[PDB]
């Protein structure tokens, strides 16, 4: 449900 | 407009930029930022200061600033590549395709190597990167590999992107930033354990890495590891104060442990309450 940062 | 730390202790520090580089290398991001900001003060027009500042800020899991300082640097030194790259990744994280692609397009533009060489704008830039990539037959371009893995992410092909990143990582086996882009890309690609190893690698390199602690937390959630997810969130905030999104994540993992007193502390952003927790820190 989340999003990871690059 | 950029929000500067007011009353910067290092404002008169002579070697400020150089020193910030030292600190950075030694893994202290907050102080690094202080020295960078001080730098910019001493020399408003000095662009490298702005580049490293923005980047560091991004590594500080503060993206909002990372963008302002980056666009600042590019305003001064429009041809700065590290900044075009970074800014692209950041526009990515915040979900702006037009802008990410803009900075990639221009990245190629200002790139001496590549000078010569719904939505198909994105697709055009992606092909664009792919070609020049191909034109380099043997030796690869971690930065090119980067922008490419990015384009893949942004485009949605995660295996491609991951390849791009392991590719870059082959040239720079130690780039902590790249190990993060990997982990981030796997987790984002719903392969979480893999992502965790990547993050762990990054943090084994630059233990001061806020964005990786964060990303790591997200992954742990994705694994249903909570006490650990939280531990990472805390550790992060502890290092960062030295972003609310981290707070948000934490509040969530906490809600999943169903630990109400703590969850309230979190809802209030009451941090020291959470050091223990159970004998943590």
């Amino acid at each position: 449900r989340l999003s990871s940062n690059l | 407009g950029y929000y500067f730390h007011t009353e910067n202790p290092f404002k008169d520090w002579p070697g400020a930029f150089e020193e910030g580089l030292k600190r950075l290398k030694e893994g202290d991001l907050p102080v690094t930022i202080l020295f960078m900001e001080a730098a910019i003060l001493q020399d408003p027009g000095d662009a490298e200061a702005w580049q490293f500042l923005g980047i560091t800020q991004a590594e500080n899991e503060n993206e909002q600033a990372a963008i302002v300082a980056l666009q600042r640097c590019l305003e001064l030194q429009p041809n700065n590549l590290k900044a075009l790259m970074a800014l692209a990744v950041s526009y990515t994280n915040t979900s702006h395709q037009q802008d990410a692609c803009e900075a990639l397009k221009n990245w190629i533009k200002q790139n001496p190597k590549y000078k010569y060489l719904d939505s198909s704008v994105l697709e055009g830039v992606k092909e664009l990167y792919l070609e020049a990539a191909h034109q380099n037959g043997d030796m690869i371009d971690p930065d090119l590999q980067t922008g490419l893995g990015v384009l893949f992410h942004l485009s949605g092909e995660f295996n491609r992107a991951i390849d791009a990143f392991n590719a870059a990582l082959t040239v720079r086996p130690e780039d902590y930033s790249l190990w993060n882009r990997l982990g981030a890309t796997l987790a984002n690609g719903d392969r979480s354990e893999e992502a965790v190893e990547a993050y762990t690698r990054a943090l084994e390199i630059q233990p001061g890495f806020i964005r990786s602690r964060y990303n790591l937390g997200i992954s742990c959630i994705n694994l249903g590891a909570y006490r650990e997810a939280v531990s990472n969130f805390l550790t992060a905030l502890s290092l960062q104060r030295k972003s609310g999104n981290i707070w948000a994540a934490l509040r969530i993992a906490l809600s999943l442990m169903d630990q109400p007193e703590l969850f309230q502390a979190a809802n209030l952003g009451d941090l020291d309450v959470l050091l223990r927790a159970f004998n943590l820190d």
